[PDB]
């Protein structure tokens, strides 16, 4: 009893890190019903571990290679959109406010 | 690594296969056992009477 | 709940039937989970009125919240159900006769428990060749050459017991089944052909 | 601006065929019949200001891959791939492996936005597009 | 019965991997007969496997 | 290694063999790629 407590958090995780790695918060894989007391709890890791493949199989049919793109920022030219840039807008600030 | 992954599962359903099983085999002596004591009830009624 | 949770039951027929099978003959402590998949389907084929329909009863019992009515509608189905299994308990009838009597044997008044009665008690008489009878029953190929063969009775018994309530070369469903146990019997308490 | 581009629309785009690289002519036929694309690796030598990435995307024009396994990307052009890791053991295909060499690709090398901004001086300066192709003879 | 379509595709997948690394689409490996409802789909995954 | 003068951008056409038959299938026959301390690899690992 206190040890499927335990294990029903992990699936929790790995839902919450499916949902956070692939922005899928409406879909919902580990779901309720997998403690029946009528059963004392008997065969609540087989439904647990249902619900896993299940995730595992929409990752895998999800997971595939992805673009990887990196950009450089010089924030000297974006502190000049404003024109108070960085080369005098630090250097102005003298003060202990 | 995929055959892996199948490989995985695939084992995971014999062991529900094998769980399966033995709770058919269970329940279907546990009804076996249930249908002898109803008949040996109707029968102790005969025998009293 | 248990229906509710697990698997979302699929919206296809005949997987309906197979997906939804093994907690009904769970809930109803049937044999085989066959027995179950065919029971929801002699529910469906016909049932007393206001009862729901299993693709009815799938859209109800995945719905946001259940209300105050249609929670005892879907109970008066379960109901049903339970009264159809203590059917299926009530005469022993075996697996095929069930899958036999699943695609539309009336049940729910007595002049068809009858009937019922009376295939039951031919396919008893048909005993460890009911399998093949009932196969080809399910098919359009159950001759009276095979099933004289099944009841250990003569070819020319069979087809005399059928001319009587004229069905005679036809034999493609259980009611002309059912007819013959009592012209059986009757031929046999007095010692005449049918 | 003209899609089905084999300053496309506002982007520049590149095309070639393969069949017409002669890959099966570099090597006798002897030495194995089957010859398949394993890595592709860009290298675009321009003069690039500092500090500045490299607009550029590559991709596979038919369709025999896997889902995003025919499009890969670019970062600044000089022996890059679209990874950040490099590494053969992972059992996530590279980009652009599996292809076969006879044909079925109009080797798309696109460029979004090559109008006038930062990018137009660089790829006015690219003398030369290079490309690195590892292929397996099996 | 829920957990056999789950693994059937992971071999479908290894099948596929195995007909794209080696360029084999003529051949196959993982074919039907896994589940027998006689059965119930008992030893599905041994067949798989 | 061979140390030749190379066009810039340019691979070196090389094939390398074993001429007996007792080795494994691919193994007996390298490749070459531009000719200075290369493998027919292109990593070089001895834990495969």
């Amino acid at each position: 009893y206190r040890f499927y407590d335990l294990t029903a958090a992990r699936c929790m995780m790995a839902e919450k890190a499916y949902a956070w790695q692939t922005n899928d918060t409406a879909t919902r894989y580990i779901k309720s019903g997998a403690w029946q007391s009528n059963n004392a709890g008997l065969m609540a890791g087989e439904s647990l571990l249902l619900n896993l493949a299940e995730m595992e199989q929409a990752w895998l049919k999800r997971d595939s290679r992805s673009l990887e793109v990196t950009r450089t920022v010089s924030l000297a030219a974006v502190y000049r959109t404003d024109n108070v840039t960085l080369a005098e807008g630090i250097a102005d600030l003298l003060k202990g406010n | 690594q995929a055959l892996d992954s199948a490989r995985s599962l695939t084992g995971q359903l014999m062991q529900f296969g094998s769980t399966l099983l033995g709770l058919i085999e269970r329940r279907d002596a546990e009804a076996m056992s249930e249908l002898l004591q109803n008949q040996a009830g109707e029968l102790m009624l005969s025998s009293l009477r | 709940d248990l229906l509710r949770n697990g698997g979302i039951d699929k919206t296809n027929t005949k997987t309906l039937y197979t997906t939804m099978a093994p907690v009904i003959t769970a809930a109803m402590q049937l044999d085989i989970t066959e027995s179950g998949e065919a029971l929801l389907r002699w529910l469906d084929n016909n049932h007393p009125a206001g009862i729901l329909t299993t693709s009815e009863a799938r859209k109800l019992i995945i719905k946001k919240g259940q209300t105050a009515g249609d929670k005892e509608k879907l109970a008066a189905w379960c109901q049903a159900l339970a009264q159809r299994v203590l059917v299926i308990r009530t005469f022993t009838l075996s697996n095929a006769e069930l899958q036999t009597l699943s695609q539309g044997a009336p049940a729910g008044t007595i002049t068809e428990l009858y009937n019922i009665s009376d295939f039951h008690n031919l396919i008893n008489r048909c005993g460890e060749q009911a399998g093949t009878v009932l196969d080809a029953l399910q098919s359009g190929t159950l001759t009276v050459k095979i099933l004289a063969q099944a009841l250990n009775l003569s070819e020319e018994v069979i087809t005399q017991a059928l001319t009587l309530a004229g069905q005679k070369p036809e034999l493609t469903t259980w009611a002309q089944l059912a007819v013959l146990p009592p012209r059986l019997d009757l031929a046999d308490t007095l010692h005449i052909t049918p | 601006g003209s899609g089905n581009i084999p300053t496309a629309d506002n982007q520049l785009h590149a095309a070639f065929n393969l069949k017409a690289l002669n890959i099966k002519d570099d090597y006798p036929e002897a030495l194995g019949t089957t010859r398949r694309i394993k890595q592709i690796s860009v290298t675009l030598p321009a003069l690039v200001e500092p500090y500045q990435d490299m607009r550029a995307i590559f991709r596979y024009g038919g369709n025999s891959l896997p889902a995003g396994c025919k499009a890969i990307a670019l970062s600044h052009g000089i022996n890059d791939d679209g990874l950040f890791r490099l590494d053969f053991n992972d059992g996530r295909w590279l980009p652009f492996e599996g292809i076969p060499v006879d044909d079925d690709n109009s080797l798309t090398l696109s460029f979004p936005d090559a109008t006038g901004e930062k990018q137009k001086p660089l790829l006015l300066s690219l003398t030369d597009i290079i490309i690195h192709i590892r292929y397996t003879i099996c």
